RNA sequence: GGGAGACUGGAAUUCCUGGUGUAGCGGUGGAAUGCGCAGAUAUCAGGAGGAACACCGGUGGCGAAGGCGGGUCUCUGGGCAGUAACUGACGCUGAGGAGCGAAAGCGUGGGGAGCGAACAGGAUUAGAUACCCUGGUAGUCCACGCCGUAAACGGUGGGUACUAGGUGUGGGUUUCCUUCCUUGGGAUCCGUGCCGUAGCUAACGCAUUAAGUACCCCGCCUGGGGAGUACGGCCGCAAGGCUAAAACUCAAAGGAAUUGACGGGGGCCCGCACAAGCGGCGGAGCAUGUGGAUUAAUUCGAUGCAACGCGAAGAACCUUAC
């Protein structure tokens, strides 16, 4: 194929993680 | 290509005691010999390989002199 | 002191050449580097600093009085032909030259690779 | 000269003498294109050997380029940005080229004020073989002797 | 080298103790942090400890995949061939389900040589939270449990039958020459590579190890983003994993191959390109052109090679445009 493809999925991929990591206490505290 | 001297009828057992059988298939420093240059089939340079580790293993070949 | 007879070991990396005359028991009794010869940082990896630091050793281990040696050298060689003849024209007597360099049997971890 | 060697050069016999090498040294000292007077220049300083030793200009030259004929030469390669002197030896056209290039490139040091004695003097040296051409040969084969070490290159 | 347990061998790195020994060692495109002169590096002798197993060793073997090689012993799973005595269709697939599942990561307790996220300096640079250098904690290791993901790839689910061949290689049975050894030749079963027809494909390519010709069963697909995200639920200590949308927005996103152009990608062949030699420039003075500052302008163009004794082959007025 072409590596654009994975490189869409990957900087989507990798945002969503950041976003996961930066709202760590915030979640734990609502969900709980 | 040569042959296998353990295959024909004659070929002598590998026995780990025997230094002189052993040392025909080591080279100057220790190393064991490959495949191609030696022409034995891959059963009988499995049990040499094995038969020169274990005469190492026991003090009767040098670790690599 | 009065030896005779010694050996002499060179080691020779990519960034540096040592020479050191020793007792036939290991006792050194002379040594010189690429670098007390005068040369500083990567000009100490040439040939011309292995001829230069041979040859300073070797006189050293003349004024001990010592006419036959042994070598064993060490190292990836840039400077090891070239330490030999170094010997040679100082006057020494090269007896056997033997290849000691360390090669394990797949131990511990080689650093990371550069990029 | 990329392709192959080009011919040689033929060279004119010499008329006085019958051999080329005075015609090859009047033909070097040669300079700002001018034949009779470097050729008056050779021949007083030949004439002068004459005088002074008692014996034929011929042999006596021969021998004189023979002991300061070079041998061998030093020749630089590089690699990696570091240079590397490797002795060659060389075919006898060349010494014989090199030994009168440095007669004639350092027949102008002698401090006697004139060219055609300082000529005559520099070929009576070199052929009692105290002339500066020996020290000078001398030179070369210890560079060549010192550095035989490199040539694994093998040219 | 299929798996599990126990014992055990040598090389090498580091550290410690002790001789000799002196001023350096280390590192790089070059260095500098750094280690030494309070005795480093180097060279010998002794000792401690941990991890990985040179040579054999490769497109070669085994395993359902993930994966598996120092030696020995004990326990244990699968495959192949020959005979065909035995049971007599007991076979295939398999929604959900269960088990196994690299590395990183998590819990408890050990261990810790080397390597090395994070973190410190040094260097480069306009800046370098990097590449390079010197140190260095978690981790890598062991025991018992968690998580359940990878470009977990042949980007190719499993079972079965048929469709030209040539040539390497691993394991096993047999016939004819038999020198009776040797890939002696043939026949046949099971794996593993290369090349090649017919056939198939958009093309590349596959081609008896099919992506050909046919039958059975399962999983999956329906334009690109939003998004493998939100909401709800299940699992986990945590990280997170699994199931899985809508509004809105675009008129395309893609696959293969062709021709140019480009590359801080290669290989050959040329040129005073290098080498070989001669004579110079760069040092002195003078003559022009130019960059720089001035006043009234110091007229304008020309700017690496390919601008600069060039436009301008002739500035007291004219030429001159100041």
């Amino acid at each position: 194929g072409s590596v654009i493809k994975k490189r869409r999925k990957r900087m989507s991929k990798k945002k969503h993680r950041k976003l996961l990591r930066r709202t760590r206490v915030q979640r734990r505290k609502l969900g709980k | 290509t040569r042959k296998c001297v353990f295959c024909s009828k004659k070929g002598q057992t590998i026995d780990y005691k025997d230094t002189a059988l052993l040392r025909t298939y080591i080279s100057e420093r220790g190393k064991i010999r490959a495949r191609r240059v030696t022409g034995n089939c891959v059963q009988h340079q499995r049990d040499i390989a094995v038969a020169v580790k274990n005469a190492r293993e026991v003090a009767l070949l040098p670790f690599g002199s | 002191k009065n030896v005779p007879h010694g050996a002499a070991h060179i080691k020779s990396t990519f960034n540096n050449t040592i020479v050191s005359i020793t007792d036939p028991q290991g006792n050194v009794i002379a040594w010189a580097s690429s670098g007390h010869v005068g040369f500083k940082g990567s000009r100490k990896s040439t040939p011309f600093a292995a001829q230069l630091a041979a040859e300073n050793a070797a006189r050293k281990a003349q004024e001990h009085g010592v006419k036959k040696v042994d070598v064993f050298v060490k190292g990836p060689g840039s400077g090891r032909e070239t330490a030999i003849r170094s010997l040679q024209a100082a006057g020494l007597e090269v007896g056997t030259i033997s290849d000691v360099t360390p090669q394990p049997h797949n131990g511990c971890r080689p650093p990371k690779r550069r990029r | 000269p990329r392709k192959g060697p080009a011919p040689k050069r033929p060279l004119v016999n010499d008329p006085v003498y019958g051999s080329q090498l005075v015609t090859q040294l009047v033909n070097k000292v040669l300079l700002e294109g001018k034949k009779s007077l470097a050729e008056r220049i050779v021949y007083g300083a030949l004439e002068q050997a004459r005088e002074k030793t008692g014996t034929d200009p011929v042999v006596t030259l021969k021998r004189a380029l023979d002991n300061v004929k070079p041998a061998l030469e030093v020749r630089s390669r590089r690699v990696g940005g570091a240079t590397y002197q490797v002795p060659v030896e060389v075919r006898p056209d060349r010494s014989t080229t090199l030994a009168l290039r440095w007669l004639v490139n350092f027949s102008r040091q002698r401090r006697e004020k004139t060219m055609v004695e300082r000529l005559a003097n520099e070929i009576l040296d070199a052929s009692n073989g105290l002339g500066a051409s020996v020290k000078r040969r001398e030179d070369t084969h210890k560079m060549a002797e010192a550095n035989r070490a490199f040539a694994h290159y093998r040219w």
